[PDB]
């Protein structure tokens, strides 16, 4: 392949050729973003739900320093 | 210890008091504070003063 088609300067991700090469472009790759901004998810809706996902596997806490 | 007020938990300060009680021998000292309530008058009655 040649050096300047690869998606990047350098070829070290070919991460930008996805728009070429999709297999089933008619299939829209999943993105939840609009469910959201249609349920009025805060700036801090995004990190409670994350520490109930450490919570669940059996991990501490946030350490409530953490949250001011 | 550099005491800061952005220090985790068990890294702030925390005040102690330790009490211990040392016996030896008396003839009476404090004790526990006993109750009441109030007296009536003109009715046989079982009293404590
Ligand atoms: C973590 O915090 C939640 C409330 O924010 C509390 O209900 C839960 O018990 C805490 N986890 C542990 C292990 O105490």
């Amino acid at each position: 392949l040649p050096a300047h088609l690869l998606g990047d300067m350098w070829g070290r991700f070919w991460t930008n050729l996805y728009s070429l090469t999709v297999p089933f472009g008619q299939k829209p790759n999943i993105d939840v973003t609009d469910a959201m901004v249609d349920q009025a998810w805060d700036a801090q809706r995004i990190f409670k739900e994350a520490e109930k996902f450490f919570v669940s596997v059996g991990l501490p806490n946030m350490t409530q320093g953490f949250w001011e | 210890y550099g005491f800061q007020p952005t220090n985790g938990v068990g890294y702030q300060p925390y005040r102690v008091v330790v009490l211990s009680f040392e016996l030896l021998h008396a003839p009476a000292t404090v004790c526990g504070p006993k109750k009441s309530t109030n007296l009536v008058k003109n009715k046989c009655v079982n009293f404590n003063f």
